[PDB]
């Protein structure tokens, strides 16, 4: 029901949910991470590595729910992480979220 | 103590104060209506130069469910006694000079807040 | 730019028809629309 | 199954798939296509009718846009971008709109003498677009 470009911003401190759909909202794709583990599992990598032979492409990843476009106005409310393995294993409890 | 606006009963407008010269008392009138009522607070205006505002009254429980807010276990709640809790600064402009935290308990139905 | 050029075209046809009806005769929209608005306007904007 | 420590390689397959599906200049093409797909129709539709003694409505709708052509002393032919570049031509295509002219006067008599595909102008077309 909602195209991938739409963005939902949750404002915690003041209860305001602002959703934007107009054009120009510069955005970029990121991987999703449910609890401490990515949704991009070996299955996806395998199917994708066999692309250009069958039909597999980025749209498959976007539909499967592994990647997601975040726009700058929504990027301010997401605990981003640099590399999957390094920043999640187990250490002093930084954010773990 | 503070003073809160009290609106008229018929016209539902701002009620100004008035000192009853005859009965020597404090009344609240309406600019438009002729509604009168005997005052009880016996105060009109107060100014807080220091602006001593309790940040706890501004913090809300919903902050707990925030994915970009640090979490600690060393400051368990009081009422529920849960372990997980979040902490953050005043996050309010015009912060005079303080980074005193405001811990908020991390659990449903508790919404407890405290400072150390 | 397209909105403005389209408005200009509308104004042009308006005045054209007005002048024609003033004589009581029927106007022809074929001559009312001026091609030198859209194409020329876009060419100018994208070139200069 | 999660992918531990075998992730430098798997990290660039997704990048390759993205850059294969969407080009480097994809935003330009998408913006222009959306323009030619909806913006023009929106602008031509939302414009109010025109009226002017007996008057008339003269309402517009239903644009059409054909492929680029040169002689839309020459017959029509599809101009290729290299041809236009080499001959200093405006690589554009004609734009048409179906117009319904309705004039009403005394005596309760009007006619919807509509005109199909009334040429309007030429719109330049970006290379490697939907049109
Ligand atoms: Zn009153
Ligand atoms: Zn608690």
């Amino acid at each position: 029901i909602i195209v991938s470009e739409v963005s939902m911003i949750r404002d915690i401190r003041e209860r305001e949910i602002r959703i934007y759909t107009d054009a120009g909202r510069i955005c970029r794709p990121l991987l999703i991470v449910e609890k401490q583990k990515l949704l991009l599992k070996k299955r996806h990598i395998d199917q994708l590595k066999e692309r250009e032979y069958n039909n597999y492409s980025w749209q498959d990843l976007v539909a499967s729910g592994v990647v997601e476009y975040i726009d700058t106005l929504e990027e301010e409310t997401v605990m981003l992480a640099m590399t999957p393995d390094d920043l999640q294993e187990k250490e002093v409890a930084y954010c773990s979220t | 103590g503070f003073v809160g606006i009290r609106f008229c009963q018929e016209c539902n407008n701002m009620l100004y104060p008035k000192e009853d010269k005859e009965n020597r008392i404090l009344l609240y009138a309406c600019r438009n209506c002729d509604y009168q009522q005997e005052a009880d607070n016996s105060c009109i205006y107060v100014n807080k130069i220091t602006h001593e505002v309790d940040e706890l009254t501004q913090i809300i429980a919903d902050v707990s469910q925030d994915p970009t807010l640090p979490r600690t276990e060393d400051h368990p709640c009081q009422k529920c006694g849960h372990k997980e809790a979040v902490f953050f600064q005043s996050h309010s402009a015009r912060a005079e000079d303080a980074m005193r935290l405001y811990y908020v308990c991390t659990a449903p139905h508790c919404g407890h807040r405290w400072t150390e | 730019l397209f909105r403005g050029m389209f408005k200009n075209l509308l104004k042009e046809v308006r005045i054209y028809a007005q002048k024609f009806i003033d004589r009581g005769k029927d106007f022809n929209l074929e001559l009312a629309i001026k091609t030198r608005i859209i194409s020329d306007g876009l060419k100018y904007s994208l070139a200069t | 199954e999660i992918t531990p420590d075998l992730w430098q390689e798997a990290c660039w397959i997704v990048i390759s798939s993205y850059f294969d599906e969407k080009g480097l200049v994809r935003q330009q093409l998408d913006s222009f296509d959306e323009f030619i797909q909806m913006s023009v129709q929106r602008i031509v539709e939302d414009a109010p009718p025109i009226d002017l003694p007996p008057r008339y409505l003269l309402k517009f709708e239903q644009i059409y846009l054909s492929k680029p052509t040169h002689w839309e002393d020459g017959a029509p032919s599809p101009m290729m971008p290299n041809e236009a570049r080499l001959r200093n031509l405006t690589y554009s295509a004609p734009l048409y709109v179906d117009i319904t002219k309705t004039v009403i006067k005394e005596g309760e008599e009007q006619l919807q003498t509509q005109h199909q595909k009334t040429f309007i102008g030429k719109i330049p077309i970006m290379l490697r677009s939907t049109y």
